[PDB]
């Protein structure tokens, strides 16, 4: 289940389908706490948009 | 092998300013219709709703 | 200058034709780059130089 | 590694004798309705606002 008002420009390009890229290598290696503010947190606006 | 994932939306919303683009479509225009499915392409090119 | 589309209409102009698209219409407008690299875009699988 | 500067503007307004030049656009040809965005292309195609 998903927003009837999630915009289609999301769609067309390929992502996760979760609302947030989930991309860790890009992250701390071996820093377990800085690759979770990724997944979870909302002061932090995505790392695609 | 190889294995890929499919992201697939359907029965979403468009904001309140529509528009359109194409040329040649007559019907479908009424802003009261709602689209309830998504048609795909399968394997042996049939579509299925 | 870069792409600048005041509605989503006029950026996906600009793609499905690169001759025939408006510069400004009514209402929005659109800045074609003049810029010293020039990339591909890709939105989908139409390409404009 | 050669540095380049970009513009673009974003909320303006066309002035009294509203013209047309596209053939395809229809939904966005009311005199009320003004962008208040502008819709820039990153650097992996993907159109921010």
């Amino acid at each position: 289940p998903t927003p009837v008002t999630s915009d289609v420009a999301y769609f067309q390009t390929p992502s996760n389908p979760r609302g947030r890229a989930a991309c860790v290598v890009s992250c701390d290696a071996y820093s377990n706490e800085s690759a979770e503010r990724l997944l979870y947190d909302h002061s932090i606006p995505d790392p695609a948009y | 092998r190889i294995q890929y994932t499919y992201f697939f939306p359907v029965g979403l919303h468009l904001p309140v300013p529509r528009y359109s683009t194409s040329v040649s479509v007559r019907g479908v225009e009424s802003p009261a219709i709602q689209s309830t499915e998504t048609w795909v392409v399968n394997k042996n090119n049939v579509p299925l709703c | 200058p870069t792409l600048a589309a005041s509605h989503r209409v006029m950026l996906d102009e600009y793609m499905s034709n690169k001759q025939t698209h408006a510069p400004v219409h009514m209402g929005q407008y659109l800045i074609e780059e003049v810029a010293p690299m020039k990339r591909l875009l890709k939105l989908g699988n139409k390409v404009v130089y």
